[PDB]
RNA sequence: AGGUAAAUAAUCUAAAGGGAAACAGCCCAGAUUAAGAUAUAAAGUUCCUAAUAAAUAAUAAGUGAAAUAAAUAUUAAAAU
RNA sequence: AAUAUUUAAAAUCAAAUAUAUAUAUAUUUGUUAAUAGAUAAUAUACGGAUCUUAAUAAUAAGAAUUAUUUA
RNA sequence: AGAGUAGAUAUUGUAAGCUAUGUUUGCCACCUUCGACUCAACAUUUCCUCUUGGUUGUAAAAGCUAAGAAGGGUU
RNA sequence: AAGCUAAGUUGAUAAUAAAUAAAUAUUGAAUACAUAUUAAAUAUGAAGUUGUUUUAAUAAGAUAAUUAAUCUGAUAAUUUU
């Protein structure tokens, strides 16, 4: 996880969810696209 | 909305009914409610199960060609919509399990990777690298059987608890991508890396 | 800044109503004015009160000040007056080149009703 | 014939409704608390003195806790008291010593009167022992762990150094007349004040002490008492329960 | 002249029942109301120099209700003195303790006046969880009133 | 910079009273002595605390509720 | 539905006022929100309590926030 | 931007941009003792211990980096 | 010698349990896909939290006795646990 106040989608393959009040983007393919907002 | 519009076929031997709760529960939000009085119940040969559903949502029987539909008293209310669309599902996920059964295949891969039976059924005792015993026991409905060793297979009416079952169970040991190594849940894939 | 001033960057309910009052009697005050000099150039004339009350052609003033107050672009009244321009003056330094009513000193007895065109 | 009453519709008409267990409710207590399954014996530490082990040859110090008149005098349940309990008795007391009031207590309960009187909580009610039983060392097995409570030596109003064992200031370099004081005791103003339980000279000893997990070394209803591995808090003569060891066992 | 007469009913401690699951409003707008009937503000007599306010028998108080989500969120705070002892406890733990009495009870405390009287008037607030208590047997009735209730029903709460 | 230097106005200085939680300088307003019926100022009207009812929108974050924290990011919403 | 901007009453439209007046001229007014970013040392700190409403069911509650208003 | 055998965002991150802190050196002028010993209390921006995400740069083992975490400990 | 002591002796580092944090999932719409939910349902998850354990305080409750040839205390004496 990458934890940072910006948070974009990398490849098609990342997904943005909303969970626990924080924006998450996941990804199928590449790992290292996992982010969270703050 | 458009998966709620659809309508769902049944066979003679399986009967969606459904009647108001003995103590209905309302779930409360910030600014809107949502009144849980309704519950819908699938009944048919390998089984029985329920929905509780709430107030807004109401069936449409058919007599003609098996079909029923479901809708909500009011569609562009967001949340009576995202709930029509998700009840529906659940329906359908019931019909197919008591006319069917939904079922999951859980391959064990690696030296020495496999399932067994324990207490008759009971307790699915899982040994994939480690000292100490893992395993856990089946819920009511679940069925467990073992064709080989290394391939497990989980069995069920409701489609949720069995696939939650065979998650946790994945949960000891979930594919490792040096070696396609672990526990692999219906058709999972993982990406092999490089040896190197 | 050790000494706490403590006023609030924005009005209550109670005292924009309160200020928009204020606008409304300065503008009732104005209408007053006008309307009695109209009057007395009635009576100049050699109209009775009632007359010149009653008169469907109302003088204009003639002094330069009066005039302006009449005039809606220079001086606008409180129904005329935008949300903005009752509750916000303009201030340069600020951040949005606003700062509330309020902030002004003597802001209750100051008049200032007329905003930049775009500020 | 009936009496006069009024009632208001709202106390009257009101739909009936159980309120929720709360936490700080007696019955969730006893539910969460550590229990043994069984009651104990008061005894008193009459002294100290070596147990030689036979077989290996290792010697223990134990001390000899005598076991006399123990009686089981009545019991508490949950339903009146809120909690499970032995009330028991130790020894024998005058008539000149024991008060009116206690006398006719132990009359009624139909025992002599006591010595020193204690409860010994337990987890059921099967746990309970029958009232007026006597209570002998035979009760506890030899090589069982128990748990033991009592008043501990009392040490005096003592210092820092040997209540918190303080290390005390320097014996030479300059030190001048503070050679076993505290030193700092706070905060140069923001605390304003002496924080609460700054540890500070005062009474030290004659407290309770539960000692977990105390070997029973020898058990013999001869001489009626019981051998218990090393130490045990208080003077000699000093009142002592024993119960069955929660942690071990 | 208006005064004078006899005030021994106008200085009467009456008992005011409050059934929380058929109140309608919120905790906060319940406990203000509460405040003022404790005060004795709804009394023309009253006077701030006399405490002249009733007793508030408050029922049912399980079903009380909270907006938002201020029932895991809300924190109670308390402190000894002794630093590093702030003990903050969330609503729904505070009820899980005590129950949802002692929440309205707090909330009461803060509504009222802060003087020698305010601990009067707190204990003088009567809060149960559910529906049995023991005042019961001495909120305000009317002769009037005793038609609307049914017969067995009077007599069960009399036994009790 | 609660800094420094002067320009204009006000207050404090030498000004009590109401408001701004508390407050030399801010918002009102100038105590000759009382009285307490009527108009009120600024500021307020769930309770603490003197006094309140409405309308139409928006927020769900306790955001905020008398001391507004920025670039930027995400999610919506309108208009083209 | 998709792509890309803008978040605007200058223009434009709508509404209102004033001059000849069923129209013209001049003036005035009307164009987003939430969250994250967010952060230290005696103790929560809107002054405090507390405030987002809910049919069945009340002679009865439903912001006590923000914005534009009324009595 | 640029390093990172290839790929800016595993790890690194020029100069310029937007903040927080009141831990340093200053500035202001309302206001006229460093170290050691002793006992420490508090914070968390975590050094160790517990949980976890990422790591063509996680095979293993050692690491590196990030999230939760102040219970205990920190010559 | 007693006592007091640590260089000595003995014990403890307080479980099981409950709800959680980051994180990991199930089914599943809103949004034909997708999505662990900043939707309804359903699960995992920490030396942390709640507790538990220990000490001190308090005294709801409980047993008994109730104007006393020896009711309950205190003053007094001999003392030390
Ligand atoms: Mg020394
Ligand atoms: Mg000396
Ligand atoms: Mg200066
Ligand atoms: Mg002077
Ligand atoms: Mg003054
Ligand atoms: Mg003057
Ligand atoms: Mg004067
Ligand atoms: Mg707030
Ligand atoms: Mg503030
Ligand atoms: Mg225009
Ligand atoms: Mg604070
Ligand atoms: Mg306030
Ligand atoms: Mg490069
Ligand atoms: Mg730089
Ligand atoms: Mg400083
Ligand atoms: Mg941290
Ligand atoms: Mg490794
Ligand atoms: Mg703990
Ligand atoms: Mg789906
Ligand atoms: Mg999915
Ligand atoms: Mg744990
Ligand atoms: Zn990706």
């Amino acid at each position: 996880f990458k934890v940072r106040t910006s948070v974009k989608k990398f490849c098609s393959d990342c997904y943005l969810v909303r969970r626990k009040g924080r924006v998450y983007i996941y990804c199928k393919s590449n790992k290292k696209h996992k982010q969270r907002q703050g | 909305s458009q998966v709620g519009s659809l309508p769902l076929y049944i066979s003679p031997e399986v009967q969606v009914s459904i009647n108001a709760l003995s103590m209905p529960r309302i779930i409360r939000k910030g600014r809107t409610s949502m009144n849980i009085s309704q519950n819908i119940t699938v009944k048919g040969p390998k089984g029985e199960l329920s929905v509780e559903v709430p107030d807004f949502l109401h069936l449409d029987k058919d007599e003609k060609h098996g079909k029923i539909n479901v809708t909500v008293q009011n569609s562009e209310d967001k949340h009576q919509r995202s709930m029509w669309g998700t009840v529906r599902s659940l329906i359908n996920n019931h019909i197919i399990g008591v006319t069917e059964g939904h079922l999951a295949v859980l391959r064990f891969v690696g030296t020495g990777y496999r399932a067994q039976l324990e207490n008759d059924g009971k307790f699915v005792n899982v040994k994939v690298g480690a000292s100490i015993k893992q395993g856990l026991d089946v819920p009511e409905g679940i069925v467990v059987k073992t064709p080989a060793p290394t391939s497990l297979i989980i069995e069920g009416c409701n489609k949720q608890q069995v696939l939650l079952f065979a998650a946790k169970l994945r949960k000891f040991h979930p594919p490792e991508p040096y070696k396609g190594k672990g526990i692999y849940v219906n058709d999972e894939t993982i990406k092999l890396k490089d040896k190197k | 800044g050790g000494l706490l001033w403590k006023i609030p960057w924005r009005m209550s309910t109670h005292q924009k109503t309160r200020q928009r009052e204020r606008l409304r009697n300065v503008d009732q005050v104005i209408k007053q004015l006008t309307l009695g000099l109209h009057v007395q150039r009635c009576q100049d004339k050699g109209l009775t009160y009632q007359e010149a009350m009653e008169s469907k052609k109302k003088y204009k003033p003639r002094s330069k000040s009066l005039r302006l107050l009449n005039k809606p672009s220079v001086f606008p009244k409180e129904n005329q007056m935008s949300s903005k321009d009752k509750y916000w003056t303009f201030d340069k330094k600020a951040v949005g080149y606003r700062k509330g009513i309020h902030k002004v000193p003597k802001w209750t007895k100051i008049s200032i009703r007329k905003a930049p065109k775009f500020f | 014939s009936t009496r006069p009453f009024l009632v208001a519709p709202s106390i009257a008409n009101s739909i009936t409704t159980e309120a929720p267990a709360i936490n700080h409710s007696p019955e969730l207590a006893n539910a969460r608390k550590w229990l043994p399954k069984r009651c104990g014996l008061i005894t008193r530490k009459k002294g100290m003195m070596p147990y030689f082990d036979k077989s290996t040859g290792e010697r223990s110090a134990a001390t000899i806790l005598e076991v006399n008149n123990v009686e089981v005098i009545m019991h508490r349940t949950s339903e009146v008291n809120g909690y499970f309990a032995c009330q028991v008795g130790y020894g024998s007391r005058h008539l000149s010593k024991v008060s009116r009031q206690m006398l006719g207590h132990f009359a009624s309960k139909v025992v002599n009167p006591k010595e020193h009187v204690a409860e010994f909580r337990v987890k059921d009610e099967k746990g309970l022992i029958p009232p007026g039983t006597l209570l002998k060392p035979s009760f506890f097995k030899e090589g069982q762990y128990v748990d033991v409570r009592s008043v501990s030596k009392g040490k005096g109003f003592t210092g820092v150094m040997k209540r918190y064992g303080f290390k005390g200031l320097r014996a030479s370099h300059g030190t001048s007349i503070m050679h076993r004081h505290g030193g700092s005791y706070g905060q140069n103003q923001d605390p304003g004040r002496v924080l609460p339980g700054r540890k500070m000279p005062g009474h030290m000893g004659n407290e309770h002490v539960t000692i977990q997990n105390v070997k029973v070394l020898k058990v013999d209803d001869e001489n009626n008492v019981i051998w218990v591995k090393g130490s045990v808090a208080g003077p000699k003569n000093s009142f002592v329960k024993i119960q069955d060891a929660i942690k071990k066992t | 002249s208006q005064k004078i007469g006899h005030s021994g009913l106008a200085f009467a401690r009456l008992w005011h029942h409050v059934d929380v699951a058929r109140d309608k409003r919120t905790l906060g707008r319940l406990a203000s109301a509460i405040a003022i009937t404790l005060i004795g503000r709804h009394k023309p007599v009253y006077h701030p120099s006399q405490d002249c306010g009733d007793y508030v028998v408050v029922t049912n108080c399980q079903k009380i209700r909270v907006t938002g989500k201020k029932f895991e969120q809300k924190t109670y705070w308390s402190h000894s003195g002794r630093p590093g002892q702030l003990k903050l406890q969330t609503m729904n733990k505070v009820v899980a303790d005590k129950g949802f009495g002692e929440i309205l009870k707090k909330a009461v405390s803060g509504m009222l006046p802060k003087n020698k009287l305010r601990k009067q008037r707190l204990d003088r607030l009567k809060v149960f969880d559910g529906s049995e208590n023991p005042y019961k047997q001495n909120i305000t009735a009317f002769a009037h009133e005793q038609s609307s209730i049914p017969e067995p029903l009077k007599e069960s709460i009399f036994n009790q």
